[PDB]
């Protein structure tokens, strides 16, 4: 019972604590997106109505 | 105060006028009971204390009660049936009329 | 184990009574089946409406925790009969006077409860006094429409 | 262990149980009445109770019968 | 924490308390009926007697056959899983 | 940080201390402690932050929806206009219930804020929410789960014959 | 089932015990306990045995008249409010079969005197079912009663789950 | 306002972190109870900061920090209402559960399970606090159902024992019926109201509101043991002793009372709730305090003392005194814990004995067991000053010159007298007398955890009503007028309760038999009502499912 | 009370009842009543949040004591005089009441003997 | 490795078992378990207090501090 449980802690936070590393760093020196006025004649992409930057990222690689 | 039986409170042993009256019959009787369950308390036994035993001792009792037991209807449904349509005949009727009270319903 | 020892249907001739009697560990004696109705028992065993709690706890039963032995007949609701559960034993008062004492009781106070409400207690007092029209605006009245004031005097 | 147990005897006890024992039960009683000696009135009663059949016709303003 | 000694001297002790034994023919050997000439009533109350001492009830059942002071330390120490 | 039309706050009022004792008041030196233990770190860290998102800057936008024709204006089983009709009933039954929300949260703000007092001085807002949620509840209530702009649409016909046949009455 | 005496002797208990309930005191219980007793001694030389079985009958109908709604339970007795507590606690003996060696090697000296009892268990093992064998009349036994072991460096049959049971406070 | 909402959600943060870093960081298995209990301790004091803001000011706090889901028009948010309730019940609760935990860890040191009985001590807190700082509907029902499992969890502690989970799966049974009356009030608000959140319902306070109150009513009866659901109280005595201080204090029984005090705005305007909480409230108190007068289960007798008292908190709901019935839950709290853990102290020492008629003899032989004893049972019979005095006395006073149920009034007073006899009752055969325990004397109950966690609450006992009645704000107008025979009528009652008990209790040393009357047998068996109910309900009910 | 037993188990139309009550006029039996007085404002009231239900004749009183509760944080024990002003003015209250039940009790025996001369 | 206090102390005379012993006499009966019962009302346990007493524990020095506080308050209203 104690080695199941060590094991599924070592594998949640193999990812889990690079993912909670890169999400601060990402908050702390990307930030998040500002609203704005869409400048007049310009098209905006898909992506860019989105605020976070991970949420753009996964509108422009995936969706 | 004398005492009375129930479904849900059997007579105490002790007030039972059978278990007072004992007769060479009885003991009999007594005596095979006794004799059915030192069987089986024996055979049971002889496996429990196997020191080569690993597993479950299968009890045909057991597999015989879970077999046996493994082998109203619709008024409960006209009643329900009833119950709900006259409501909702009558909650219709209102809403249809205005009388009913909505003002602030509007999650359905 | 073999269709010889499970469950069969409800034995017609004495002949069958006696091998479902030895199939169930019984004597004969003690075997006998639930009424050939239309239920589906088949051979079962009838035993006594007994909860398990009745059973003798000092004895060493091969199931402590269900006060049964090994190879012994289950009574058909055993799982209903079983210590978490109906108890049948027997109690220091009768049912019967049990049941008449507790619904008297109910019966009584509920009956009092009624005449309490249309005799209520209460204090030889006028009505609480309330300034501002009995606080029109203040309980949410309608500032547009002019309210027929209420006036309390000094007494 | 610092008790040992007793046969058939009263127990061992210790001071401190005792004097604390002693400290709290006797708190109990000087705040018992040292309240009661300033706020007697929230046993007894706070303001006095009128005598309604005390109180005059024309205070209540009845009128004599004929009239 | 019971003990071997210690239950016994406790079984003896009541023992010596009760006015129908002589604290003169009393060892643990000693056989309720047969060497103390006791009652099959005094020996109920001799063991409702040990289980007041104890604090622990002895079932009919096994009740009836302690007929000794020792039978009787045997039955608790067993019962109370203590070895010396 | 958000409109403050849309969520309006009334101006603040907080009274001056008036202290009539002499024994310090222990909540003044938590907050000083506060401000000094709690909040001037959290200032500071929280500046640090601030400046790297100033260095890197970039922006988002609001999507806008251009207008197209209603489910009136559609021919009987024109899917393709059919079909943006419908869609746009759905954004803007989307965005009608997030107007219900912000007048829903206007009234439980204007409640708590107004403490004792808020049967009356709460009226604005509880007229405000009913005339919303009538509003709502005459465009979208009853429509059942397969919802749509025809069905929409036949719930206010029917509710505009009967307004008819009411004003005849009268 | 029970004889006559031992239905006299188990009411004496029971009665007995039902009157500490209500006494409560030990010196009012004191007192009526011997006038129970000497309504006991009253008819112990009863010879007629359907008069002592009337008498018996009628003892047990006074006592549950006299009976104690909520009588006295020891505590670890049935229905006692510590009875079962500890069978939570309980873990039979065939578990440490399943540990880890890493668990066993903490143990050294308490795992190789269980392997001398694994031992003994399985070289008796086939002289008690021999015993019970040549000692149980042809139908099998009548009673539950066990044998002892008859010659030396004999087990009594049947001893294992007696001797290795868990103890009554495991924990 | 910053440090107001702050150190208010620390609070709560706080409590999960014993239970967040049970996942190995730097967890010391070593004393692990010890952990939890400093944590109950810091988390009291930083919630005596914002209480003190409260009380200065009367400052409030809606707090909706996080927007969980949005249904439509009904959005759902974590929000916390820090108010005049939150802000007074959660240092009591604290303070409490701070004392049951350091008696804890002297009662339960034994038992191989500390470490888990601590975490589900703390859970169990942890799910009564969101509870009562619960804003919307959906997350009371969280803290709701939470602290049913909870103790369903703490009540079968002791799992190989089948009368542990019998009382255990009874006391979810009981409870889940009143949740009926929880989710009716829960599907009313929604429908007819357009909301589950508090602030709305109160802004626009519907008059139609017998449907949404009866439901709210049949939570109150079932959570808070009211007649009819009330069985399961008394058997939650299965339970480890400390389960039931923190069961009967601060935690599980009273968040029916509390339910129905959060909604004192809308009951305030419904005086046919009133009429039927009042009623219910007096059966109650009546019939628990008759059960408890002939008890011999040291903890029964407490466990039916609760539900008299729960009891008498449902009336005050019903004359429309909902911030007394707040009061008696705050007051209550403090003696009503010692009670159970100087029952503990006694059980302890006698090897697990709990029959009253085997014990005697111990004022002397336990002197600090003996003065909480005294000073709980005198706080709780509303002795003149202690902290009981401070909640009862004034109930007794408002009920008595209210427009209220005459009946009900009555038998509000009976139970009032009840409760000195079986107050009594315990002094008399625990603490009077000759030892009537067994002869290896193993008496002792100089521990410092034993002596400390009781000695908080001793002095909680004797100060905490004084204390917390000279600091919370008025919100009714008192009745302070009335006649001497009405003003003195909760101390006469008491003291004819002490007299005629006294009397009783004396005359069982006397050499005469004693024959049980029927009223006897009815008061020992409870009514009768779990004998009847718990075979015949189980027998229908089972015997119609196989067929 | 005694009053109780009055109304229902003697005669109850000469006793007040407490729902239906003033079934007089205010002015029978007085000439020129003086109408109370009330001194704080109904902003006031507002301002200080007092509970509706004290929101009554004697709110000037509590508003008083409230704000003296306010000031002398933490010193729980400095508003004595101030608290029991509000009480004392409260009590007043509570005797007006006491007098208009007995008012209108007179008045129903001064109808009872009239019926009675006028039979 | 506990010595028990020696079995002739244990004496009915002196307590209510004494008392018992005098009423069956009366009867012609006898207790053999009086002596069993004996260590209940000796030594230790032998006094214990009143319902009244229990409740009045400590009043005598928390009475004693109340009039020295009632002393010491009244003086400085003196002054
Ligand atoms: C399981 C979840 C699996 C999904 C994981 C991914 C989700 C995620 O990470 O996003 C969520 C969120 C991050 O959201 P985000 O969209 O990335 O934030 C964008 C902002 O621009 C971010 O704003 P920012 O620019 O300010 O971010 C800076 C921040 C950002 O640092 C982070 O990355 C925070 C998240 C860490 C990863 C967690 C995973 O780091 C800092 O430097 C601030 C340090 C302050 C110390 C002083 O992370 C958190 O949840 C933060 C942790 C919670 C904060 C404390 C809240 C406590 C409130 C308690 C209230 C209840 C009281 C207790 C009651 C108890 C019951 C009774
Ligand atoms: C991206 C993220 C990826 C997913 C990662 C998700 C987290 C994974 C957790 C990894 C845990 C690894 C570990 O070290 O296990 C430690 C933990 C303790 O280790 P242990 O000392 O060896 O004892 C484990 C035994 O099974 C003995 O355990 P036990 O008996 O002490 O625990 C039993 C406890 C299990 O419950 C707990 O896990 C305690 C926390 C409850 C929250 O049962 C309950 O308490 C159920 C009733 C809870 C009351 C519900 C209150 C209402 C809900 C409130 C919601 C909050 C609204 C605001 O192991 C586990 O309990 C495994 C269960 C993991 C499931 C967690 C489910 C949370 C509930
Ligand atoms: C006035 C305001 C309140 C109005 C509401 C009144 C309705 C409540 C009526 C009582 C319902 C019956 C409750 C039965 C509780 C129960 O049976 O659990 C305990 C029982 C055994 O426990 P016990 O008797 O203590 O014995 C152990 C000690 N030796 O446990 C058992 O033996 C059996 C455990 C399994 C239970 C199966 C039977 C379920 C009962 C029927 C549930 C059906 C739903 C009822 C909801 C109706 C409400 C709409
Ligand atoms: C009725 C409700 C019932 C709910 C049931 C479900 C229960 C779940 C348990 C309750 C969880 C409560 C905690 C909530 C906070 C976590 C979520 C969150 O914080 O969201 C991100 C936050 C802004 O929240 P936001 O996304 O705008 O809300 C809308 C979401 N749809 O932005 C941030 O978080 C930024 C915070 C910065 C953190 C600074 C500290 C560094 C991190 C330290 C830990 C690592
Ligand atoms: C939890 C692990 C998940 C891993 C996957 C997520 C990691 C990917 C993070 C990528 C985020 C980058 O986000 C990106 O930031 C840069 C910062 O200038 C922006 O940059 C863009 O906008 C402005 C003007 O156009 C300028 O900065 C720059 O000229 C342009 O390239 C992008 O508009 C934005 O989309
Ligand atoms: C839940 C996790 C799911 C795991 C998914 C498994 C991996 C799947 C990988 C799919 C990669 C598809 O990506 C392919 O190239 C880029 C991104 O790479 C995307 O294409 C887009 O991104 C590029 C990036 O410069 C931009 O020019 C422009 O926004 C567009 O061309 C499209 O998505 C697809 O053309
Ligand atoms: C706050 C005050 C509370 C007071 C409560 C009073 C009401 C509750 C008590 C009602 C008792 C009614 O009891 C009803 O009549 C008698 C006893 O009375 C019972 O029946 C039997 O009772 C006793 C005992 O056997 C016999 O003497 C009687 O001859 C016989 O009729 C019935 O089974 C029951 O229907
Ligand atoms: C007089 O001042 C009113 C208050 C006195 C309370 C009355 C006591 C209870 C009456 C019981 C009668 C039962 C009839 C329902």
């Amino acid at each position: 019972d104690k080695r199941f449980l060590k094991l599924l802690r070592f594998y949640i936070l193999l990812t889990g604590i690079p993912v909670a590393i890169g999400i601060t760093l990402i908050n702390v020196f990307i930030g998040e997106a500002e609203l704005a006025e869409i400048p007049e004649g310009y098209v905006p992409e898909h992506w860019e109505y989105f605020k976070h930057p991970i949420s753009r990222w996964i509108a422009r690689t995936f969706f | 105060p004398k005492y009375e039986a129930s479904r849900l409170s059997s007579l105490p042993t002790t007030l039972d006028p059978a278990e007072y009256d004992i007769s060479s019959e009885t003991r009999k009787a007594q005596a095979e009971r006794l004799a059915i369950r030192s069987r089986l308390k024996r055979e049971y036994q002889l496996q429990y204390y196997d020191p080569s035993r690993r597993g479950v001792i299968e009890d045909p009792a057991l597999v015989r009660w879970t077999y046996a037991r493994s082998a109203f209807g619709i008024g409960p449904l006209v009643f329900w049936y009833y119950v709900f349509k006259t409501d909702r005949d009558r909650k219709e009727k209102l809403i249809q009329e205005g009388k009913l009270d909505r003002t602030f319903n509007i999650s359905y | 184990i073999t269709k010889d020892m499970l469950p069969g249907p409800y034995p017609k001739t004495p002949e069958e009574r006696a091998a479902a009697a030895k199939k169930y560990n019984m004597r004969v004696e003690d075997y006998e089946p639930y009424p050939d109705d239309g239920t589906g028992y088949g051979d079962y065993p009838k035993l006594p409406d007994r909860s398990q709690q009745e059973r003798d706890p000092w004895y060493d039963w091969d199931h402590p925790d269900l006060r049964l032995n090994w190879g012994e007949p289950m009574h058909w609701d055993l799982d209903m009969y079983i210590r978490n559960r109906v108890d049948t034993s027997p109690t220091p008062v009768n049912w019967n006077l049990m049941c008449k004492h507790l619904f008297g009781f109910v019966a009584f106070m509920l009956f009092m409860f009624w005449v309490g409400e249309t005799y209520p207690a209460y204090q030889p007092v006028g009505p609480k006094q309330y300034p501002y029209n009995n606080l029109y605006l203040e309980r949410g009245g309608d500032p547009n429409k002019e309210p027929e004031p209420v006036v309390h005097y000094e007494i | 262990a610092h008790i040992e147990p007793r046969y058939r005897q009263f127990p061992q006890l210790t001071r401190s149980q005792v004097i604390q024992a002693e400290f709290f039960s006797a708190t109990m009683w000087f705040w018992i009445l040292w309240r009661f000696w300033h706020d007697s009135d929230a046993v007894l009663g706070h303001f006095p109770y009128p005598d309604p059949s005390q109180w005059t016709d024309e205070e209540l303003g009845i009128p004599p019968d004929d009239e | 924490p019971l003990t071997l000694e210690g239950i016994k001297d406790r079984v003896l002790y009541v023992l010596k308390l009760y006015d129908k034994i002589d604290p003169e023919k009393l060892s643990v050997n000693s056989h309720f009926m047969k060497d103390l000439g006791l009652d099959s009533l005094d020996q109920v109350e001799i063991i409702m007697a040990m289980e007041d001492e104890f604090g622990f009830e002895i079932p009919d059942i096994d009740a009836e056959k302690l007929m000794c002071p020792q039978e009787i330390v045997d039955y608790i120490a067993d019962k109370k899983d203590v070895y010396e | 940080s958000w409109d403050k039309d849309v969520y309006p706050e009334p101006p603040r009022r907080t009274p001056a201390p008036s202290p009539q004792t002499s024994l310090p008041n222990p909540i003044t030196y938590l907050t000083k402690a506060f401000d000094l233990l709690v909040d001037r770190p959290v200032t500071l860290v929280r500046e640090f932050i601030e400046r790297q998102h100033a260095k890197n800057k970039y922006y988002y936008y609001h999507r806008e929806f251009r207008r197209v024709p209603d489910i009136t204006e559609c021919q009987e089983k024109d899917v393709l206009c059919m079909f943006e009709a419908e869609m746009q009933w759905r954004r803007d039954y989307k965005v009608d219930q997030e107007i219900v929300n912000i007048i829903q949260e206007r009234l439980k703000a204007c409640q708590q804020r107004e403490g004792e007092s808020h049967r009356q001085n709460c009226a604005k807002e509880l007229e405000q929410f009913t005339q919303v949620v009538k509003a709502y509840q005459d465009r979208y209530h009853d429509l059942g789960a397969h919802y749509s702009a025809r069905k929409c649409l036949a719930k206010q016909k029917q509710r505009m014959l009967a307004e008819r046949k009411a004003a005849k009455e009268a | 089932y029970l004889t006559h005496q031992q239905k006299v002797l188990r009411l004496y208990k029971r009665a007995l015990r039902h009157l500490e309930s209500w006494c409560i005191h030990r010196d009012k219980y004191r007192y009526f306990a011997c006038l129970l007793r000497a309504r006991f001694d009253e008819h112990k030389n009863e010879k007629d045995m359907v008069k002592a079985t009337q008498l018996l009958r009628e003892a047990e109908e006074e006592f549950w008249h006299g009976q104690h709604p909520q009588p006295y339970i020891f505590p670890e007795s049935p229905g006692g409010t510590s009875y079962e507590r500890y069978e939570c606690y309980k873990v039979p003996e065939w578990c440490l079969d399943d540990w880890h060696p890493s668990e066993k090697a903490m143990y050294p000296d308490y795992f190789a005197k269980r392997e001398q009892w694994k031992k003994l268990r399985r070289e008796s093992w086939e002289r008690e079912v021999k015993q019970l064998q040549e000692e149980t009349p042809v139908g099998g036994p009548r009673t539950e009663a066990l044998p002892p072991a008859r010659k030396q460096g004999d087990l009594p049959p049947l001893w294992w789950h007696i001797v290795t049971r868990p103890r009554e406070r495991p924990m | 306002m910053n440090m107001f909402s702050s150190l208010s959600l620390v609070t709560l943060l706080l409590l999960t972190m014993p239970i967040m870093m049970m996942s190995f960081n730097t967890y010391k298995p070593s004393n692990y109870p010890l952990y939890v209990k400093t944590a109950i301790s810091y988390a009291f004091i930083t919630s005596m900061i914002p209480t003190m803001m409260f009380i200065h000011s009367g400052q409030e706090l809606i707090i909706s920090n996080w927007h969980w889901l949005t249904i439509q028009t009904l959005k759902l948010s974590l929000s916390f209402k820090m108010d005049y309730f939150s802000m007074m019940f959660i240092p009591v609760a604290l303070f409490v559960t701070w004392s049951i935990m350091e008696f804890s860890m002297w009662y339960m040191y034994s038992d191989p399970n500390i470490n888990k009985f601590f975490k589900y001590l703390l859970l169990f807190l942890i799910t009564m606090l969101i509870l009562v700082t619960a804003n919307n509907l959906f997350q009371l029902f969280i803290g709701w159902e939470g602290v049913g499992i909870m103790s369903f969890l703490l009540i079968g502690w002791w799992y190989g024992r089948a009368d542990a989970n019998t009382a255990a799966l009874q006391a979810i049974l009981y409870n889940r019926i009143g949740d009926i009356g929880f989710i009716l009030a829960m599907a009313w608000f929604l429908t007819n109201l357009n909301t589950w959140d508090l602030q709305q319902i109160f802004m626009l306070n519907p008059s139609d509101s017998n449907m949404p109150l009866i439901g709210l009513a049949l939570a109150a009866t079932g959570k808070s043991a009211q007649f009819g659901l009330h069985p399961w109280l008394p058997s939650a005595m299965e339970g480890p002793t400390p389960v039931s201080a923190l069961l009967h204090s601060s935690t599980m029984v009273v968040a029916g009372i509390f339910l129905l005090i959060r909604f004192y705005p809308l009951t305030e305007n419904n005086k046919y709730i009133q009429s039927i909480t009042l009623c219910l409230g007096a059966i109650t108190t009546l019939f628990t305090a008759m059960c408890a007068l002939t008890q011999n289960d040291i903890k029964k007798i407490i466990a039916f003392s609760t539900s008299s008292q729960l009891g008498l908190m449902m009336v005050t709901i019903g004359i429309n005194q909902p911030y007394l019935a707040f009061l008696h839950i705050c007051t209550h709290a403090f003696f009503k814990a010692m009670l159970f853990m100087c029952s503990g102290s006694i059980i302890h020492s006698l090897n697990d004995e709990q029959d009253i008629r085997k014990m005697g003899g111990l004022f002397k032989a336990m002197p600090f067991t003996t003065t909480a004893l005294i000073v709980g049972s005198l706080a709780l019979t509303g002795m003149p000053f202690l902290t009981g005095f401070y909640s009862k006395d004034l109930i007794i006073e408002a009920a008595n010159t209210s427009y209220t149920n005459a009946w009900a009034l009555l038998m509000t007073l009976i139970a009032t007298s009840f409760t000195a006899i079986y107050s009594t009752r315990i002094i008399f055969f625990a603490l009077l007398g000759q030892p009537r325990f067994p002869t290896l004397v193993n008496i002792n109950e100089n521990n410092p955890l034993l002596i400390n966690s009781i000695k908080r609450l001793l002095i909680g006992s004797l100060f905490a009503g004084y204390i917390i009645s000279n600091n919370i704000p008025p919100t009714t107008i008192p009745q302070m007028t009335m006649p001497y025979y009405l003003k003195t009528t909760a101390l006469i009652v008491t003291i004819l309760g002490f007299i005629l008990a006294l009397e009783i209790s004396n005359m069982t040393k006397n050499l005469k038999y004693h024959y049980p009357s029927n009223a006897f047998k009815f008061s020992t068996l409870l009514g009768y009502f779990p004998t009847i109910m718990h075979r015949l309900a189980p027998y229908m009910n089972l015997s119609m499912s196989q067929k | 009370g005694a009053h109780l037993a009055r109304r229902y188990l003697g005669d109850a139309s000469v006793e007040p009842d407490p729902l239906r009550m003033p079934t007089f006029p205010p002015d029978y039996g007085f000439p020129e009543r003086k109408e109370r007085e009330m001194v704080a404002t109904q902003q006031e009231m507002n301002d200080a949040q007092l509970v509706l239900q004290q929101r009554d004749y004697c709110a000037h009183y509590l508003i008083r004591f409230l704000k003296c509760k306010r000031d002398s944080f933490p010193n729980f024990l400095a508003c004595k005089h101030e608290r029991h002003d509000w009480d004392y003015c409260e009590h007043l209250d509570y005797v007006k009441r006491m007098k208009e039940f007995e008012r209108e009790r007179r008045l129903l025996q001064r109808k009872k003997r009239r019926e009675q001369r006028e039979a | 490795k506990m010595e028990l206090p020696d079995y002739k102390q244990w004496k009915i005379e002196g307590t209510p078992l004494e008392t018992v012993q005098e009423k069956l006499a009366a009867r012609g009966l006898r207790d053999p378990w009086g002596r069993n019962e004996a260590w209940r009302y000796m030594g230790g346990f032998a006094n214990n207090v009143s319902f009244v007493g229990a409740l009045l524990k400590g009043f005598k020095w928390g009475f004693a501090a109340f009039v020295v506080a009632i002393g010491a308050e009244y003086y400085l209203e003196s002054q």
